[PDB]
């Protein structure tokens, strides 16, 4: 209000290109939610799990979610995991988990109880869009519990992911549905326990189950917008089709208020005078023409670059090498 | 003759001005004028849209008085 303008006082700077690495990421001690998104398969799975593995050595545990429908990250580790959160090989602070494509919240985390239990979640399943919404609040409550450092998210490339970046908002809205629903299904269940079984007990049940999660659900909404504790990292790859649907990506973020500053291109294919390829000078030409493309749009991106590994490379070993080529920049491959 | 109308049409002209602009885009070949001109469209459309909701609003008000 009083304060110069600033800007009088020593000109401008000038725009430097950010550097291609996600060193701001690791910078970011205040980061507790990190989501690794866009149209990817292999690539994407292992981006996040390579960004894991940097991350743990200077945080104090990491988890790894994947939402994807695809179980790669199972098969990039080198091993299987499941819901329960298990200990990755070779680190002691490294815990990875695979959440359903239904999020296995169909069985939440006396019979008459579990007969009413049902019932809501079968008048539930006619509203997919509050019930998924639900589900990723019952695992967004798991993990807040758990209380880690900070959580990575391998998401699915559809938009369900977006679904997940609001589910606070489509809990909030389908608050109505939940006390129709409640509305309905308990005086059949008091009346069948009363008129049937004496007990009443089971009424009370369920009552107190949405008077404290909702304030952790306000409190993960105010979470996400904050851009000092969630940050979405888009992975791409340099072809229209893929930059289109990034550039749209990017949009539905701002208009969800979710940050994201740092975009990753792999399977990039650079020419080596070695063992010559000519499929691969044209994917090269394709892959320069939209990459200075990018370059140019996103200028308030950290666009960090992967080559396309020989399918040879798998495993842990392909994680170890993404692992230092998304901290220090890959070199080219002339002689 | 009010500034609400003003604002609307000034809007609705440099909209479609940008809309006749990006016609002229080719999206494949320079993507980020493309992307740079249409999320200025975007951004003004969503101005747009706010005042316009604000001012059906007020009719609201006027029209079905509380």
């Amino acid at each position: 209000g009083w304060g110069v303008e600033a800007e009088e006082f020593e000109d401008a700077p000038d725009v430097e290109p950010l550097e291609p690495t996600l060193s701001n990421i690791i910078e970011q001690r205040s980061l507790k939610w990190i989501f690794v998104g866009g149209k990817g398969g292999v690539g994407k799975t292992t981006c996040s799990c390579s960004l894991a593995v940097q991350l743990s050595k200077g945080r104090e545990s990491v988890l790894i979610i994947s939402t994807d429908p695809a179980h790669n990250i199972s098969d990039a580790f080198d091993q299987k995991f499941s819901k329960v959160p298990t200990k990755v090989k070779g680190y002691d602070n490294l815990f990875a988990m695979e959440i359903d494509p239904s999020l296995g919240v169909a069985e939440l985390p006396d019979n008459m109880l579990s007969m009413g239990k049902k019932m809501m979640q079968e008048a539930m399943s006619a509203f997919p869009g509050i019930d998924e919404a639900m589900s990723y609040a019952e695992v967004m409550r798991l993990v807040k519990g758990m209380n880690f450092s900070v959580v990575v998210f391998d998401t699915a490339p559809t938009g369900h992911t977006l679904r997940l970046l609001n589910f606070p908002t489509i809990v909030e809205r389908g608050l109505g549905r939940l006390m129709q629903i409640k509305n309905q299904i308990s005086p059949f269940i008091s009346q069948m326990c009363n008129m049937l079984g004496l007990g009443d007990m089971n009424a009370d049940q369920l009552a107190s189950k949405l008077e404290e999660t909702l304030p952790v659900i306000r409190s993960v909404s105010e979470q996400f917008k904050d851009p000092e504790q969630t940050t979405f990292i888009c992975v791409c790859i340099a072809e229209f089709l893929s930059l289109y649907e990034t550039e749209r990506l990017i949009q539905e973020l701002a208009k969800c208020k979710i940050d994201t500053h740092n975009i990753i291109v792999n399977q990039l294919v650079f020419p080596d005078p070695e063992k010559p390829c000519k499929m691969c000078e044209a994917r090269h030409k394709i892959q320069a023409k939209y990459l200075d493309q990018m370059e140019d749009l996103y200028e308030d991106f950290h666009i960090v670059k992967l080559p396309l590994l020989p399918h040879e490379v798998r495993g842990a070993d392909k994680v170890n090498t993404f692992s230092a080529l998304l901290l220090e920049p890959y070199k080219p491959p002339s002689a | 003759l009010q500034k609400d109308a003003e604002q609307e049409s000034q809007m609705r002209a440099e909209i479609q001005d940008m809309k006749q602009e990006l016609s002229t885009v080719n999206m494949m070949d320079e993507f980020a004028r493309y992307a740079r001109l249409e999320r200025k469209i975007n951004k003004m459309t969503d101005k747009l849209k706010t005042h316009v909701k604000a001012r059906t609003a007020q009719l609201e008000h006027h029209h079905h008085h509380h």
